[PDB]
Order: structure tokens, then sequence, then C-alpha cells
RNA sequence: UACCCGCAGAAGAAGCACCGGCUAACUCCGUGCCAGCAGCCGCGGUAAUACGGAGGGUGCAAGCGUUAAUCGGAAUUACUG
RNA sequence: AGGAUGUUGGCUUAGAAGCAGCCAUCAUUUAAAGAAAGCGUAAUAGCUCACUGGUCGAGUCGGCCUGCGCGGAAGAUGUA
RNA sequence: CUCAACGGAUAAAAGGUACUCCGGGGAUAACAGGCUGAUACCGCCCAAGAGUUCAUAUCGACGGCGGUGUUUGGCACCUCGAUGUCGGCUCAUCACAUCCUGGGGCUGAAGUAGGUCCCAAGGGUAUGGCUGUUCGCCAUUUAAAGUGGUACGCGAGCUGG
RNA sequence: CGCCCGUGAU
RNA sequence: CGGUGAUUGGCGCAGCCUGGUAGCGCACUUCGUUCGGGACGAAGGGGUCGGAGGUUCGAAUCCUCUAUCACCGACCA
């Protein structure tokens, strides 16, 4: 939470990159790790949006099995149907409410869409896909990116991001 | 005198061997279709490797019935079975590059100079 | 025409693949599990005879390599065996 | 007939000269004239208006209370 | 004596009937008519805005006023000594709130093609697939495939899904 | 009597 | 639509009858044990009760209205 965050931070997803003598291997072995930032900004999730009157149209016909409505909506085009109580006032008031159910899914849907999409762009946490290495062997970190080197790992590691923020803000 | 349901055989070489009639064009309520009037078919059976598949939806122009046509001093021309030219849907143009058997001279207009000129005989 | 004679002048006439082991022939620089190599084993993760260039070598030579395809090696269908 | 001047008043916009919108809104000359009520232009330009003279020679203007009318006013056998 | 069903029938008692039956009731429902018109549909009033500017070409919020009888209803006036039901077929007939054809005004109307409103009822106004369907979706047409009233027209005219 | 597990560098 | 019962700690549940004190399992926190993890052992913390308004000296508890969820019925023509 702060003012310009997403900003200064947009430009950290990706894949980080650590070689490093492995504490967790008994024969003290030199071993590589990756782990993934991903930065996305905080949304307005505006789906205030109802019904307007003037593009809804409504039929009322008689039940199959004129107590049944079919409301439809004019530029969508997605139709509703109910035909639970004897009155039609009741099924006229559950099918524009399961309308409204309708409308909202479909953005619902179309923003579940999009986020399956972005999952499917990111990077794989895995070799290759690296933006950033931290080989704190040598004492060398490496944007291979922009590319910025530096060899003040210790500082890097609590907090001295303005060496790279800055070169990859192209 | 070809209604909706018939069944139509194929004198060009489009690949077709049997056509439907659904739906006789050219004004509201109209029952025949006869030689020089174009048609909307269906192809129901067609040749392995042609160029026009079997469920195809296409315009067609009638050449021989067996209804006949009348002629101005009262003659009649009649075959042994009803044949059909395939179409181009929107030009209205023929698909194939054949004629098989004769056809007559009530194809002789600006739009079927084209079949007239394949045609192994015109009567 | 083949051949023969006369003229002038070093003048018009050299590349391709390899160099870790098998396999003949090695060092420097650049890069840093990347870029790339690779027939098999395998090389590259900051001092690489294995990647790329340079110097030097080695093998063939008006050709030299790669790919495809057959037999050999394969005694790995064995009659010999 | 005339209906001006500083002044494209300030800001952003590309433009804001009257007009996308924002804050306001003085002076000069006669007689009267605006940081503009209206149409148009992208902005112009332009065409109005408000305003004042000359002709003309009797009334004229728009509010209030009231009487009676007009529109609003489409249906199925036949005026109905 | 929660005889509380509280002027308390017995000390002591639950259900099915589409297999049904009788006496009655339009005193009382279901269908259609009637009255009404909340709702529905059609129209109009004000105009905040949208339309580059520009409320009113075209839309029109927050609110308001009517018409029709036309959907869903309210009521219980007719009919229970009977007023046969949905759809299809056949045959229709009227209204106009006009789908096409005809005549016009404005257009954010160059032309072709449109949008919207006014006048106009003479004639015209699809065939199939699915489903019992009316409807609807779909295929392919047409100048167009109008919206309603008529016991949701029509079984002493047919059918009977 | 009961005792599960030990990623990946070459 | 009516009608009958539920909302309590991060999750699953008691407590309400019959007003004065919120409890349990898992989870969480610290320590111990082990080379280390899990399991185990010893300590410790966290909830004002869906919301709102009433009655009462006092409300998780009683009453009324709401929101969400669950069950049930919507029957003759
Ligand atoms: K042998
Ligand atoms: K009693
Ligand atoms: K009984
Ligand atoms: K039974
Ligand atoms: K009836
Ligand atoms: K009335
Ligand atoms: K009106
Ligand atoms: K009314
Ligand atoms: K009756
Ligand atoms: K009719
Ligand atoms: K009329
Ligand atoms: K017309
Ligand atoms: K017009
Ligand atoms: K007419
Ligand atoms: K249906
Ligand atoms: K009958
Ligand atoms: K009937
Ligand atoms: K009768
Ligand atoms: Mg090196
Ligand atoms: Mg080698
Ligand atoms: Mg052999
Ligand atoms: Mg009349
Ligand atoms: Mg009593
Ligand atoms: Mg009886
Ligand atoms: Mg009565
Ligand atoms: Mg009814
Ligand atoms: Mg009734
Ligand atoms: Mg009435
Ligand atoms: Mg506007
Ligand atoms: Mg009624
Ligand atoms: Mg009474
Ligand atoms: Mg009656
Ligand atoms: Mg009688
Ligand atoms: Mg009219
Ligand atoms: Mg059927
Ligand atoms: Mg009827
Ligand atoms: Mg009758
Ligand atoms: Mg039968
Ligand atoms: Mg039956
Ligand atoms: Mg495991
Ligand atoms: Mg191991
Ligand atoms: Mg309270």
């Amino acid at each position: 939470s702060g003012d310009y965050a997403y900003g200064w931070l947009r430009t950290e997803t990706g894949v980080h990159r650590l070689v490093r003598k492995s504490p967790f291997d008994s024969g003290g072995r030199r071993h590589t790790s990756f782990s993934s930032a991903f930065v996305y900004p905080e949304v307005d999730d505006d789906i205030d949006i109802e019904i307007n009157p003037a593009d809804l149209r409504i039929d009322v016909y008689r039940t199959s099995g004129e107590s049944a409505v079919r409301i439809t909506h004019i530029p969508t085009g997605i139709v509703t149907q109910c035909q639970n109580d004897r009155s039609q006032h009741k099924n006229k008031d559950q099918a524009m409410k399961q309308m409204k159910a309708k409308l909202y899914e479909l953005e619902m849907q179309k923003k579940n869409a999009e986020k399956q999409a972005m999952e499917d762009n990111k990077s794989d946490i895995g070799w290759g896909s690296q933006i950033r290495s931290y080989v704190l062997d040598d004492s060398r970190i490496k944007d291979l990116r922009t590319g910025v080197e530096t060899r003040n790992t210790q500082a890097v590691l609590d907090g001295s991001l303005d060496q790279f923020i800055e070169a990859s803000l192209k | 005198m070809i209604q909706e349901q018939t069944m139509l055989n194929v004198a060009d070489n489009s690949g077709a061997r049997r056509v439907m009639c659904i739906k006789v064009l050219g004004g509201s309520h109209r029952r025949y279709a006869g030689v020089g009037d174009i048609i909307k078919i269906t192809i129901k059976e067609a040749i392995p490797r042609g160029k026009v598949k079997k469920g195809d939806v296409l315009k067609a122009v009638v050449v021989r019935t067996k209804k006949g046509v009348r002629r101005p001093d009262g003659s009649v021309i009649r075959f042994d079975g009803n044949a059909c030219v395939l179409l181009n849907n929107n030009s209205e143009q023929p698909i194939g590059t054949r004629i098989f058997g004769p056809v007559t001279r009530e194809l002789r207009s600006e739009k079927f100079m084209k079949i007239i000129s394949l045609a192994p005989e015109v009567l």
C-alpha cells in the first residue's frame, strides 16, 4: 500500500535464480534454486452494472406443460425462462433475478478466463526462465535483462534494489 | 414440373449424382419449377473425389423434365427423367465443365449461354 | 583433329575438414548450464586442449566434408562358426 | 441607418477570439454597443440581438381575476 | 374436569376412494360472459443528461397524467333438473395501435439504403425439420411472412395427439 | 510392544 | 410464496430450555526430545455470541424485526 507502488515493482515479475552452497545437502554440494515473484495491481472490481429496462425484452406465453415468462436481453441476446409458480408475477420476478445472475456470471466468466490466460503466460519456476542471477559463491549479482552487475550481494539482499529497478525501467 | 422433395439427376460433372429440391425460388407460394427455372437443392450422393460434397446446399437450373416443354406451334418435348445443372450459390454460374445429354432452347438466355455452348445437343 | 615445331613470360592456375578419448594433430583470448557442440562416452554452471575467434598443427587434395543406402567389423542367426 | 476600441481577459486542450469548461465581467467616444442572449465555423469569418437616431402619426404592451368554447381524444356485426 | 372446540354430544374414536353412490346447491369454486382496472399494453407531460458543441434527428433519468379492455388478477352477479376442454383441419368476419404496397413532414437526409412521426384498412400477407403443442429455435424463401376481437371465432362442421 | 522420512550439480 | 430451525475462536461442534460463569477437538505460540522433520511430552494465548431494536438492575440466553443458509409444502379443478 503506497503511492506509485505498482510502478516501482512491476519490473520484478519473473524467476530469480540462486546459486549457493546447499545447507540442506549432506555432501555440501553447490546447487541452484529458483523462485518466482509475480506483481499485479489492485483493481477497482466494478461489476456494479445492473439491469436497464431500455434493453430488456420480456415475453409472456402459455405454460408448456399465460403464466410462463421469457425474458431476453437486447444487446447480449441471452434469454431466461421460468415456470415455477402459477402466478406469472412470481415467475416474472424469478427470471429477471435469474437473468441478473446470468448477466453477472458472464462478467465473472470473462474475468475468470483472462486470469487463466495470464496463468498460462507465467513462466515456470525452473531452468532457463530466470531474469536475475544471485550467485552467492563468488558474490556476484547479474540482472541478465538490462544488464547490471553488482559485487555487493549482502547489501542487495537487504534492500539495495535501487540498482536494478531504475535500469529495468526502460 | 419439379417441386420440393423431387429427386433430380445431374447433367454436369460437378461430382454429384443425385440432388433433392428443397425450394422453388422466385415468388411466394410458387409450386413448380420447369425447364429454365432456378431451384435450391441439397446433395444426396456424390462421387468420391468431386468438387461438391454430400450434404451441400446449392442452386441449380432444370434442363430436362419428363413433363416437357410445349413449343409455340403445339409440339411437346419430353425426356425420360428430370435433370439439373449445379450452379454457384452466389454468382449463379455453372460449377462443372461438361454437360451430358441434350438440353432445350428455353435455356437460350444471357444467363445460360455457358450451358448452351457445352451441351452435346440443343433441341 | 591427335601429334610436332616456334614466341613471350613466373608469368594465367589451392582449397576443404579436423586437432578431449576412440583418432594423426595445442596454446591464448571471449563467454559463463548462457550461447552453443555432439558418431558413442560426454563438454559449457568465472583459469573450457570439447563452445566462438586467433596463432600453430595434422589429413586429404581439384577437391574436401555432411546426409542417404549396402556389406564388413558382428562368432550379434554361428553350414564353415 | 448605425450597433465600436483596448482584448485572442486568465487556464488546459490542438482549438477556446462568444459559446467543451472553468474564475470574473473594466475603461473610451458620441447618441449606443456587452470580456456576449442567439445560428454557423475546428478556430475564424460571417449573420443576428440587446441599444440609439430619421420617417411615420394614434394608441400600445403583458400580467391578475373571471364566463363560455379549442386541442390532448385509438376497437373490434351497423350509424351507434 | 387444558370437559381449552372453554353453554361442556359419549366414560371411551383415525384414514382412503380414479371402483364409487344418493339427496341437494350457481346459497359456493373450476371454463366462458359481467363489473373493476391494481398489473399489463399503448399514449402523452416536465426535461437531468447521452448524441464532438447541440435536451427535444434519435434516445431520454427522477417524477407526473390518461386511454384500451388486452395479459396476470380482484369479486362471486348468470349458468351445477349440464353453457363440451388445448392444439390441428375446414370456413371465415370485423378493428386499426399499418407488416407490404400508396401519400407525406423532419433527419446527425450527398446517392443507394435507412431512422422517426403523420394520413391511409383497397388488396395482399410462406413452406418445411423438432415437439401433442399455441409459442419458440432452426433451414430456406418472400414485396411482406402485421397486431388483435369474434364463448382465448368455429366438435347438432371433422379429428382426438 | 511400537522405530515413518532424507529432493536437486555433473 | 408460507413455516420451521439454524447463525458461538481460523475450521467442526456444546452451552440458550430455566437471565448474573462462554466450553471442547483440531489448529496456533513457546519449550523439551531427535543429526534434523513427523510423532510424542510440558507450558500458554486467542471468541463479548450474524445484525438491529426492545424488556430487565443485568441479555449469547427472553421478545420483535431483519440478512444468510438448510429442511418442508405449493393441493382439486
Ligand atoms: K553350429
Ligand atoms: K364447541
Ligand atoms: K370412511
Ligand atoms: K387408483
Ligand atoms: K367456453
Ligand atoms: K375503464
Ligand atoms: K395521451
Ligand atoms: K389509466
Ligand atoms: K354448471
Ligand atoms: K382473425
Ligand atoms: K382510422
Ligand atoms: K407506407
Ligand atoms: K419518411
Ligand atoms: K388495407
Ligand atoms: K416451447
Ligand atoms: K365430437
Ligand atoms: K376443438
Ligand atoms: K350448438
Ligand atoms: Mg576462459
Ligand atoms: Mg573431438
Ligand atoms: Mg555374419
Ligand atoms: Mg364502425
Ligand atoms: Mg361453545
Ligand atoms: Mg348426484
Ligand atoms: Mg352467484
Ligand atoms: Mg383462467
Ligand atoms: Mg371467470
Ligand atoms: Mg370490467
Ligand atoms: Mg451534452
Ligand atoms: Mg377477466
Ligand atoms: Mg354478497
Ligand atoms: Mg352466462
Ligand atoms: Mg334446462
Ligand atoms: Mg391510423
Ligand atoms: Mg413428429
Ligand atoms: Mg375457442
Ligand atoms: Mg357448434
Ligand atoms: Mg385414438
Ligand atoms: Mg389419448
Ligand atoms: Mg512424504
Ligand atoms: Mg537420498
Ligand atoms: Mg438488541
